[PDB]
């Protein structure tokens, strides 16, 4: 702002010839000043490049999208910068990277399965992860049952209504505690089973247990602790195949 | 040869006819936008400013 | 895709004769004789019936 | 109605450029800067 | 006949239905003009962008 | 586990093999249309002989 009759109070723009324009004259203070838009040589993270090959390898392996990804890349980079945590192993602040940033992306992938895609330990993963959360100094979130409720049901191919009812059974227990000190993995595959043998597409506890890594004994005792409540804790809008009373026992 | 509009390869044509829905036409085009987030705090929104 | 409503080089009215002309094909009339039962006398106005293609009656299959 | 040429004042065609001054960029026939001895480009699309 | 005056014309006009189509080059897309545009900032030479 | 390979349209491997129009156009499908093309980040490529 300045011209020389007045210190000017307003300069427009404009995308025609491309200049600085003022309305209290009409003066063209500015002219056409504007633009019209508006490897082996590499050493400098010779692991760090090739940790995002590995990232992108390990990430999409399971076939997590590529934001997800990118916020990985972008988070192992400030790791690497504050360089605090440098003295440790690459693979697993890649892994824990990418653990958050499921979490991140509200869809957290569990350790088991990240441990699936990578050589670390869970401890390690878990002890780098505490670490970057005290390196980069950021919170976290709890997790649901019901952001796993789609693909465990879709690996097992079962339809929405089981599914949905599995959710609020799940959701219902966990509302009313009914499983106190629990994983939420452990006593959704309880529920998911309890759906399952609540409609037609039963399975057994030990494929499920298959499916969610988790011990078929304690499937077989969240079971116990949500079965005294089966036929109250299924959704009002279900259609039964098998009565509450005929649901099995373990 | 009528008036001389049509000389070295064009052609006359009646308005009245253009006006009846002859050779009319529409166009559609296509835009795209994605938002990204390029850096940790570089990010970007759909919002009016 | 629809009947034009009018002729493009006369202007007489053609968009009311596409259900009658198909209901003459119908039973066992030949093209040349529909044509005259409806009135259509100078072969501009037929090349309009003769030609069309109804193209508004595959659109109709795609749920809205 | 884009393209433009510059056409220097004297006192023969003097009223015909200040009424091409008046009507600008909205009428066809009309003009879009008025460049002064000093240099100074002002713009009429912004003059109040 | 002619259509001014009404008079008939002299030879006759060989006159007939064919099949047209219309091409997809358009005088709305290729019409432009500059004078006195945004110009560059390196070399300083007339831009478009 | 492997990888991923594209699927010409129409092909004995794509989803739209075999359908009758009653089903194509129920997944807003042209019946018309000949296939033998792949969809690669959208676009619609097909390969030179
Ligand atoms: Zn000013
Ligand atoms: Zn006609």
């Amino acid at each position: 702002v300045t011209c020389p009759n007045h210190p000017d109070a307003i300069l427009v723009e404009d995308y025609r010839a491309g200049d600085m324009i003022c309305p209290e004259c009409g003066l063209v203070v500015g002219d056409r000043v504007i633009d019209v838009g508006s490897r082996t040589m590499s050493s400098s993270d010779r692991a760090m490049m090739n940790a995002f090959k590995e990232i992108t390898t390990m990430a999409d392996r399971i076939n997590l999208p590529r934001n997800i990804v990118d916020r990985t890349n972008n988070l192992f980079k400030q790791v690497y910068e504050q360089k605090s945590l440098k003295g440790r192993a690459n693979d697993a602040i890649a892994s824990a990277c990418l653990y958050i940033a499921c979490r991140q992306e509200g869809v957290p992938r569990t350790f088991k399965e990240i441990c699936a895609v990578s050589r670390i330990s869970k401890k390690e993963i878990g002890r780098c992860f505490k670490l970057i959360l005290k390196a980069l100094e950021t919170s976290v979130d709890l997790i649901t049952t019901g952001d796993f409720m789609s693909r465990f049901c879709s690996n097992l191919c079962l339809p929405k209504q089981v599914q949905m009812a599995a959710t609020h059974i799940a959701r219902k227990a966990v509302e009313l505690d009914l499983v106190p000190g629990r994983s939420p993995i452990s006593v959704a595959a309880a529920a998911i089973y309890m759906a399952s043998q609540a409609s037609a597409e039963k399975r057994t506890q030990k494929e499920i247990g298959d499916i969610a890594g988790v011990a078929d004994v304690t499937i077989r005792q969240s079971y116990r602790l949500i079965y005294p409540r089966a036929p109250d804790l299924f959704p009002t809008d279900f259609k039964f195949d098998t009565p509450v009373d005929k649901l099995p026992q373990l | 040869s009528y008036t001389g509009y049509n000389q070295e390869d064009s052609v006359i044509m009646n308005r009245s006819a253009v006006d009846r829905g002859f050779f009319r036409s529409v166009f559609y085009r296509s835009y795209k936008e994605q938002e990204s987030k390029k850096g940790f705090d570089q990010e970007e929104v759909f919002e009016k400013p | 895709m629809i009947i034009p409503v009018r002729c493009f080089t006369c202007g007489k009215i053609v968009g009311n004769k596409w259900e009658a002309y198909l209901g003459l094909l119908q039973a066992e009339y030949t093209e040349g004789d529909a044509l005259d039962a409806l009135g259509l006398k100078r072969y501009c106005c037929r090349r309009m019936l003769l030609a069309h293609v109804d193209l508004i009656e595959k659109l109709l299959n795609y749920a809205p | 109605a884009n393209m433009t040429f510059a056409e220097i004042v004297t006192p023969f065609n003097i009223d015909r450029l200040q009424e091409l001054v008046r009507r600008g960029n909205s009428q066809y026939p009309g003009a879009k800067y008025i460049i002064r001895d000093n240099g100074d480009r002002i713009d009429l699309r912004f003059h109040p | 006949y002619n259509g001014f005056t009404g008079r008939k014309i002299t030879s006759q006009i060989f006159i007939g239905p064919t099949y047209y189509q219309r091409l997809k080059h358009m005088v709305d897309d290729k019409i432009h003009s500059r004078a006195r545009g945004p110009i560059q900032i390196l070399n300083r030479q007339p831009m478009e962008g | 586990f492997i990888g991923k390979i594209p699927i010409m349209l129409r092909s004995t491997y794509c989803l739209l093999n075999g359908l009758t129009d009653r089903d194509l156009c129920e997944l807003n499908e042209c019946p018309l249309d000949p296939g033998g093309y792949f969809i690669i980040n959208g676009s619609e490529k097909v390969l030179i002989a």
